[PDB]
């Protein structure tokens, strides 16, 4: 038995929709999969899924490759990808059943793929710029929502984005660069963290190594080091000769990864350094290429300017802590945050929505064509292309049609996902974005899309829900060329 | 058993009582406790008691002597 | 609910097997192997020990019967018909809930009762012969033929009285049972000091040895 | 016991869905095989030939129910079967049958003591004929979709103010005659007996006309035969005509030579007369049958003081009015495409028929639309901790039963019956008694009804959670039998 | 799929969640296995009926495995976690089947679990530290009840040094605390009464040689792993060193000439305690060598040959944090009943320096805190109140099944326990575990340790919203 190998072929990549479909979304369920040898595996993201699942079936693997080449140029989306894939799939099918022959499908899919790439470059938004404080204070919020650490998250909220903004790299291409590991947590003990302020640079807890540091010194080459200044029994004991050679090359604050001397203390008041125990090797990196110096495998054989200086040292006691301030180094990328509380072990929830703060802010801050979140484009695209097959005129009416309404069902697995009701929350969204275009005056009810945190609409320009315009594009291109390829097949 | 309370525990405490008192303990078919059955106004008829005696052994013996059930 | 029971039917069959063996004038079981060699017997240690038990949980009780009373003389079969009808008894009043951690008290206060109860009966004539007799006589007349039994109670009275003069109870080495072959069964006595197996290809080099000194040292 | 339960609970689930006015329609397909669509409950269960016997007794509780109160039956039968399927969970724990007797008796009474706390009653009296149609939309909304409810309760209401006489009402004088024809709002109203004849040889202006009701409705010798059948068809419309008959009513056909001995003493030929109508004429006119044509005779003989052709809604139609009691009997004349969307009006007017009569034996009303259910709800579940012992349980089980109801008409209504249950309990406790469940909204909001009017009965309410208690609590008492 | 998948989960869950709820409480029943063929164990442990039984649902086993992990975490309530999160699974069927989504559930849930933290912290009443008597009547409440009955005072010695030989003041005022780093010894032969604490680490190993120095007043520990090293230790001359190479009688006097008194066949089981003990550091590389190479070790030493057999005996250690807890005795079949008591002990006073706190235990703290629950879920609003009531009313599951497995009638005696406790303000009355009767906990003196309550209410809260959120299972088989 066999029949229509292509409704086989449709229903295999429905079921393989309907094993990543209800993961889509932070709100989404999580799944277990299961090996030959009974391994556990819990996730959320698609991407993983498809990594670690095991496919049989030819043309549902087609689409696993599809998804994987998919997660190699974004990393994000795969699951909206291979649901729209899937989508436009079983509309295609439907379409070949009531006798329209496939290559008009793949026509219309095709100028329908192109009018909607146009459509993005027409509606997006480029608000990403230095006049973006509001949606950038909300959107972190809305990251870090659902805690109660917001209570005072606006004043978070502000310190991380400008700690982010002031880090930001310069490239040789010219677009803004940011390194995640320069900033990292410090805890604190004392005040609550209603107090938890800014740290304008990189900040260590150890001993005070030279506590008669001037406020502002007028020149701080950061100097840092991993031999020890001990005493033993091109000098027998390395505990001057090292020093005194890199403080003649020029270096002022010359870092020691390892213990303290006994009477290091008059030297590093002379010379304006101090030894630091407990530096972090990835810290260490980071505060290295902040002054613009590398590590020293050994000081024996560079250092009177390959060692990178800074323009003030403080050394002052904070919130009960005294700490390192070697901040403002030649290049800003010495950078930290100060976690006030009691320990680590009971701010991982604030520590860990600073870091998603970190990374959506560092997300928007790049790519500076933006589009809405919440299923707003789907919304705005579902809008644009009906119209247009409807002007278009040519037999390809109905694949742009169904192209059109397949673009919408990112929105019903958002709101499944939610636990609100789907139809309910998509025609609210399709509804708002109509006004969108047919009255010119809602211009602005473009950005109108779900409402996670409680599934409501809500304008996201505003909110901050935001995607780079090149993920979504190379998503929908990508979702296009693997139904062209399925349909393609019989 | 009816009124839903333990078995063996509602026999235990009426004999534990009957044992001491002379007076004939009952039981209250609302708290599984002992009751003295007389002030309560829980009586029963006699000669239904005395035909019962009867009643009960003759068949009882009747039964319990019967031997070798044939298909006649 | 039904584990209980399932128990309970396994302990009930085992007491059954085990019911025609108690006391001298039970009548005695014989045991088959797969090779053919049979061993006639009454004892239930050997017995549960011998036994191919079908049930498992009858299996348990088994094991754990002999390896616990091990350590005691014997009263094998008489606690298993004890611990069979108590499971039985309890079962009659399983039957219509009566959760079993009650039974269980009943069952330890009625053992603290029997202790003192034993401690209070137990009668301490002073020992001698005629009471060793009647011990020897009692536990001999439950494992083997009438006469037979009266026969061999005075060679192991006599044993034991000889034993008894070290004023502490020993055993294994000290009295050893030797094995032969002779058609008169009715030839049973105790010899004093050692008894060897065998000896060497001597042609009447000692005989009566009298007085002897002892080296060996192989 | 469980497998009556189970069986209760399916019973309760077939019809669950048709509570409110948001009820599926039914395929209903009778012993005789035809087609029939509806969703009354009381017409499904009275169709519904179930077979467990505890079905039966929850179904005969029902039908008393219906004897005295007229509805409310889907609301016993869902309250019914939420009890005892929480019962089945209660005695899952380990309880006894008797305790939970116990607990639903004292909850039983608890709720009657409670009830006449809620007084949204009628306004003034049954009188403004207009004011209590609009308090009549309670089961007109309940039967019929929301669609008709304003010109069927104006019809259902304008009837049974005819004759407020005493203030004593009946039921039996309300009747519906079948007009099939144009649209619903053609429907109107009508004073009398309303029934179609044949002949046209009719007369208007009719004094105390005697009814006459047939138990038996309708070559020489060639010659010889057709004048004696003259001669007997002669003597028969004689007989027929004799003590000075004046009005003939028979369900039997007409004939030329019929008509013409019928205009020969100018009385009109009633025929095609309907089968309903041999004894409802007896009872409404004081009439009797006759064995043959023969035998009419003074004594058994009928009695009606109007008989005259209404040709209202386009059709010949004779109407009996100024009976003895002068307006007692009311019919109601209806109109629509076919007859199965008419049955659906007609039992809406029967139920708008009987709630009236409960208002006639009780001016006191209560907020409906799942008010008045979570209202005493609240007020058990609020007391049940208060009382020690183990009837507490089976009084918290008494109140979820309460709470069963307002869930299923959410749920009839295409809303998550969750959501709206919680906010409507939550709003309970500030926004008092008056507050309930919005229909038209698709979103689960709340909506004040005292404002609406749609309020249903206190008596027939009383009686409903009476014995749809009586009837779970006899119906866990039995434990088993042999089938 | 859909309902289907979480529906097999959980049922999956309370088939093992109920197939020991009888297994815990001084009256607990003992479970039969069976292997197929024919070999028969009796069982009374939990965790032992877990590990032996084969399943294969991946639910059931994630739970399994929950358990089995919680077991080293805390020790005792490795069952009571089981019982909490089978039960608030088995309540969850009925919101499962209504068709409401998992995610309102896991929001009630850990608003729930929110309420139940800071409840079990107000009710819970304080107990001090190192006070003999309440500190017994602990032992009374949760060591005994075993095979120790009669030889609870060597228990209640060991467990009491072995709080104070392990303290870590690292970050905080010693809060810090384990249970691997005492070196006990348990050593067959003698009374059981043998046993005894002893200052600091010692070693089963010592030299083969006995012709040479040992115990110095000044004993600067010193781990390592040729002669170059032997000769290049004399950078600071430590008195003793202690390595894992094989000493010969040449090289042993050129330890002599070094000043060091090196040792060998010692595996890392002694070398980690013996650091942790000594406080020192081990440094090998040449380039490594500078003035931190050499940290002083133990404060004394002594040579002594217990039971026929070599030892090495490091008394009297700078840091008092890895020391001996000799033990001597029968055999083994006591000991191990010893270790998971002192484990215990350990916890309950690392507890009470962290939280010096007890809750009612009999079911005292689960009323209390069910009671709290539904009192306080009359006052908020939303859908989600209904497994805010559901978790309060499920977690009555560990007096339930105490009551079971007496012989009393759990319903009446439920009843009467939560009926009265409402009424009582401050009062925490509970059930004994012994005669199924109501009494107050206070008075029959039994109580719990608060870590391990949080923990096991922790755990089976997340195990439930792990549970359910899982949404398919299939990848293969
Ligand atoms: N807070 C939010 N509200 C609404 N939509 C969101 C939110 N966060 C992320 N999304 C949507 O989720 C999509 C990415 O989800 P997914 O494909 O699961 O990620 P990945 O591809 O990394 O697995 C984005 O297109 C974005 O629109
Ligand atoms: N407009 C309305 N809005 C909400 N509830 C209504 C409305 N109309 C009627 N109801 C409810 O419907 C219930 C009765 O409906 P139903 O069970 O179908 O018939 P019956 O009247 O025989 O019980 C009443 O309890 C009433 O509260
Ligand atoms: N003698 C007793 N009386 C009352 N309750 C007890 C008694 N012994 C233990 N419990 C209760 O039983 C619960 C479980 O403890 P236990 O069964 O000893 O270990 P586990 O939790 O590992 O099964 C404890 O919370 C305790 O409150």
């Amino acid at each position: 038995t066999g029949e229509t190998i292509r409704s086989q072929n449709v229903m295999a990549a429905a079921s393989i929709a309907n094993i990543v479909k209800s993961s889509l979304g932070p709100v989404g369920l999580d799944k277990m999969l299961v090996d030959d040898i009974g391994d556990v595996t819990i996730t959320n993201d698609g991407a993983t899924i498809l990594k670690l699942l095991e496919v049989e079936h030819p043309a549902a693997k087609v689409l696993c490759e599809l998804a994987d080449l998919q997660d190699k140029e974004v990393g994000d989306g795969t699951t909206s990808v291979v649901i729209i894939a899937a989508e436009l799939l079983k509309n295609a099918d439907e379409l070949v059943k009531q006798k329209i022959h496939p290559t008009s499908v793949i026509s219309g899919y095709r100028l329908a793929c192109k009018e909607a790439v146009r459509y993005i470059n027409e509606n997006l938004i480029v608000n990403t710029d230095e006049l973006g404080r509001d949606c950038l204070i909300n959107a972190a919020k809305t990251s870090m929502s659902s805690k109660i650490i917001g209570i005072n998250g606006d004043f978070f909220a502000n310190m991380v984005v400008d700690a982010v903004l002031a880090i930001k790299y310069t490239d040789i291409r010219g677009q803004p660069r940011y390194p995640v590991n320069s900033v990292n947590i410090l805890k604190a003990h004392g005040r609550s963290q209603m107090e938890s302020m800014l740290i304008s640079g990189y900040a260590l807890n150890c001993v005070v190594g030279s506590q008669g540091m001037p406020k502002r010194i007028v020149n701080a080459k950061i100097a840092c080091l991993d031999f020890s200044l001990q005493k033993t029994k091109r000098e027998s004991d390395i505990t001057k000769e090292r020093i005194q050679k890199i403080l003649a090359t020029g270096a002022n604050v010359i870092l020691t990864t390892g213990g303290i001397d006994d009477m290091c203390l008059k030297y590093f008041v002379e010379a304006g350094a101090m030894a630091v125990r407990r530096v972090l090797k990835r810290d260490l990196k980071r505060i290295a290429k902040a002054s613009g110096a590398t590590i020293l495998s050994t000081l024996a054989n560079f250092e009177a300017a390959m060692l990178g200086q800074a323009e003030e040292v403080v050394q002052e006691r904070i919130c009960d802590d005294e700490l390192i301030l070697i901040k403002n180094t030649k290049a800003r990328t010495s950078a930290s945050i100060i976690l006030r509380g009691a320990n680590d072990f009971m701010c991982d929830e604030m520590e860990r929505s600073l870091h998603d703060a970190l990374c959506v802010v560092k997300r928007v801050l790049e790519s500076k064509s933006v589009v809405p979140g919440g299923g707003a484009v789907e919304a705005a695209l579902s809008i644009y292309l009906e119209n247009y097959a409807t002007s278009m005129g040519s037999r390809e009416q109905l694949a742009i049609a169904e192209f059109a309404r397949s673009l919408l069902v990112i929105p019903n697995t958002l709101a499944v996902n939610a636990a609100q009701d789907s139809t309910d929350l998509v025609a609210k969204l399709r509804a708002f974005h109509n006004e969108a275009q047919v009255n010119p005056e809602r211009k602005n009810l473009k950005w109108i899309g779900l409402d996670l945190s409680n599934g409501k609409p809500r304008d996201n320009k505003q909110a901050g829900v935001f995607e780079p315009t090149i993920v979504k594009v190379k998503s929908l291109k990508f979702a296009t060329e693997a139904a062209i390829t399925i349909l393609r097949i019989d | 058993q009816n009124s839903g309370f333990d078995l063996q525990e509602t026999l235990v405490k009426i004999q534990a009582e009957h044992s001491e008192s002379g007076q004939l303990v009952g039981v209250d078919l609302n708290t599984g406790e002992p009751m003295v059955a007389a002030e309560v106004g829980v009586w029963d008829n006699y000669c239904v008691k005395k035909q019962l005696l009867h009643s009960c052994t003759v068949i009882a013996t009747n039964i319990l002597l019967v031997d070798e059930i044939m298909r006649a | 609910q039904a584990a209980l029971a399932v128990n309970i039917s396994a302990a009930r069959g085992l007491q059954d097997v085990l019911r025609t063996n108690l006391g001298p004038k039970g009548t005695m079981k014989m045991l088959v192997s797969g090779a053919g060699d049979i061993k006639l017997t009454k004892d239930g240690n050997v017995l549960l020990h011998e036994m191919q038990i079908q049930h498992p949980t009858a299996s348990l009780i088994a094991k754990v019967a002999t390896a616990q009373d091990d350590i005691t003389g014997d009263g094998t079969t008489s606690n298993v018909l004890i611990i069979g009808e108590l499971l039985k008894q309890a079962d009659l009043y399983i039957s219509e809930g009566l959760h079993p951690r009650i039974i269980t008290e009943g069952f330890e206060a009625a053992k603290e009762k029997a202790l003192q109860f034993l401690e209070e009966v137990k009668v301490s004539r002073e020992m001698d012969r005629e009471t060793l007799i009647d011990v020897a006589r009692t536990s001999l007349r439950t494992k083997v033929h009438a006469e037979l039994a009266d026969v061999l109670t005075e060679a192991v009275v006599d044993s034991i009285l000889a034993i008894k003069k070290q004023d502490e109870p020993i055993d294994l080495f000290m009295i050893e049972i030797m094995e032969m072959k002779h058609k008169s069964e009715t030839d049973t006595s105790l010899i004093r000091g050692l008894v060897l197996d065998h000896g060497a290809r001597h042609p009447d080099m000692k005989k009566r040895v009298e007085d002897a000194y002892i080296l060996t040292c192989n | 016991v469980y497998r009556n339960i189970q069986a209760c609970k399916e019973l309760a689930q077939t019809t669950r869905t048709a509570y409110g006015p948001n009820g599926m329609n039914k395929m209903v397909i009778n012993h005789l095989e035809k087609l029939f669509v509806t969703n009354d409950a009381a017409t499904i269960l009275r169709e519904l030939e179930v077979q467990h016997p505890a079905a039966k007794m929850i179904v005969m509780a029902s039908h008393m129910q219906e004897q005295e109160v007229g509805d409310g039956t889907n609301f016993v039968l869902v309250f019914a079967g939420a009890l005892l399927e929480l019962a089945e969970e209660l005695l899952r724990i380990g309880l006894s049958v008797s305790e939970v007797i116990e607990g639903y008796e004292i909850a039983c009474r608890k709720a009657h003591e409670i009830l006449p706390n809620l007084v949204c009653c009628s306004a003034k009296n049954l009188r403004d004929i207009d004011e209590v149609s609009s308090l009549l939309r309670t089961s007109i909304m309940s039967k019929q979709y929301g669609n008709e409810v304003f010109l069927a309760k104006l019809i259902a209401q304008a009837c049974v103010s005819i004759f407020p006489d005493s203030g004593h009402f009946n039921v039996d004088n309300i009747r519906v005659c079948k007009i099939l024809g144009s649209g619903i709002s053609s429907s109107s109203v009508l004073h009398g007996m309303v029934f179609k004849k044949e002949t046209e040889g009719d007369v208007t202006s009719v004094k105390d006309a005697k009814i006459a009701v047939y138990s038996c409705p309708f070559a020489e010798e060639l010659m010889n035969f057709s004048k004696g059948e003259e001669n007997l068809m002669d003597a028969q419309v004689k007989a027929i005509a004799d003590t000075g008959a004046n009005v003939v009513v028979t369900g039997g056909k007409v004939a030329d030579m019929a008509l013409h001995y019928a205009n020969k003493y100018n009385i009109m030929l009633v025929r095609l007369n309907s089968k309903w109508d041999l004894r409802r004429l007896c009872k409404t006119v004081g009439a009797t049958a006759l064995p043959r044509l023969t035998p009419p005779v003074l004594e058994e003989m009928g009695h009606c003081d109007s008989v005259y052709l209404s040709e209202v809604g386009d059709t010949q139609v004779v109407v009996f009015k100024h009976e003895k009691e002068d307006g007692a009997i009311s019919t109601i004349v209806l109109r629509g495409s076919t007859d199965n969307l008419m049955d659906d009006i007609e039992r809406a007017v029967d139920d708008g028929v009987n709630t009236f009569k409960v208002l006639t034996r009780d001016k006191r009303l209560v907020p409906g639309g799942g008010a008045t259910e979570i209202e005493l709800a609240k007020q058990i579940t609020s007391y049940g901790e208060t009382c020690p012992g183990l009837e507490q349980y089976a009084i918290k089980k008494f109140a979820e039963a309460f709470e069963a109801i307002p869930r299923a008409l959410a749920e009839n209504s295409g809303v998550k019956a969750n959501e709206v249950i919680s906010k409507l309990y939550a709003v309970h406790q500030e926004g008092n008694k008056n507050v309930g469940l919005d229909i038209e909204a698709e979103v689960p909001a709340v909506k004040d009804m005292l404002e609406a009017g749609i309020l249903d009965t206190y008596l027939g309410k009383y009686w409903a959670i009476k014995l749809a208690t009586n009837a779970a609590v006899t119906v866990l008492r039995v434990d088993q039998i042999i089938m | 799929s859909g309902r289907k998948v979480q529906s097999g989960n959980i049922n999956a869950a309370k088939t093992i969640a109920d197939i020991i709820r009888t297994c815990l409480g001084p009256k607990s029943m003992m479970k039969m296995l069976l292997d197929p063929m024919g070999g028969i164990v009796m069982t009374n442990d939990g965790n032992a009926i877990l590990r032996e039984i084969q399943v294969q649902h991946p639910a059931a086993k994630s739970m399994i495995e929950i358990s089995r992990t919680q077991d080293e975490e805390v020790g005792d309530g490795t069952t009571s976690v089981i019982i909490l999160a089978g039960e608030m699974l088995s309540v969850a069927e009925h919101f499962l089947e209504q068709q409401m989504h998992p995610t309102v559930v896991i929001s009630a849930y850990r608003k729930a679990l929110d309420d139940m933290i800071s409840t079990l912290k107000k009710i819970s009443i304080p107990v001090d530290i190192s006070d003999s008597d309440m500190m017994l009547n602990i032992i009374n409440s949760s060591i005994t009840t075993k095979a120790i009955s009669r030889w609870s005072s060597l228990a209640c010695n060991i467990a009491l040094d072995a709080v104070k030989m392990v303290q870590f003041e690292e970050n905080g005022r010693k809060e810090i605390d384990i249970k691997k780093y005492a070196r006990v010894e348990k050593i067959p032969g003698g009374i059981i009464e043998d046993s005894c604490v002893l200052r600091g680490v010692m070693i089963n190993k010592d030299v083969t040689h006995p012709r040479m120095r040992r115990y110095i007043k000044n004993p600067r520990i010193v781990l390592l792993d040729i002669q170059q090293l032997c000769e290049d230790i004399i950078q600071l001359k430590p008195d003793v060193v202690i390595t894992e190479k094989g000493i010969s009688d040449l090289a042993q006097h050129y330890l002599m000439r070094a000043n060091i008194t090196a040792i060998r066949r010692v595996r890392k089981t002694d070398n980690n305690r013996i650091a942790r003990a000594c406080g020192a550091r081990i440094v090998s590389r040449p380039e490594e060598l500078r003035e931190d190479d050499v940290g002083t070790g133990a404060g004394l030493l002594e040579i002594k040959k217990i039971g026929d057999e070599y030892f090495t005996f490091i008394t009297d250690c700078k840091d008092p944090k890895a020391c001996t807890i000799l033990l001597r005795g029968a055999s083994k079949e006591i000991l191990s009943e010893v270790e998971r008591n002192l484990q215990d002990a350990m916890q309950v006073c690392r507890n009470v320096l962290l939280d010096p706190q007890l809750v009612p235990g009999g079911g005292a703290s689960e009323m209390a805190v069910a009671h709290a629950l539904t009192e306080k879920s009359k006052a908020m609003t939303g859908v989600e109140q209904w497994p805010y009531r559901a978790v309060a009313q499920a977690l009555e599951v560990i007096p339930r099944t105490l009551i079971q497995n007496c012989g009393a009638s759990t319903i009446r005696l439920l009843t009467s326990l939560r009926a009265k406790h409402t009424q009582e303000n401050c009062e925490t009355w509970g059930v004994n575990g012994e005669t199924g009767t109501l009494v107050d906990m206070k008075e029959l003196g039994i109580w719990e340790p608060l870590a391990v309550k949080l923990q096991t209410y922790k755990t089976a809260v997340e195990t439930a919203v792990l549970l359910l959120r899982i949404d398919d299972i299939v990848s293969g088989h």
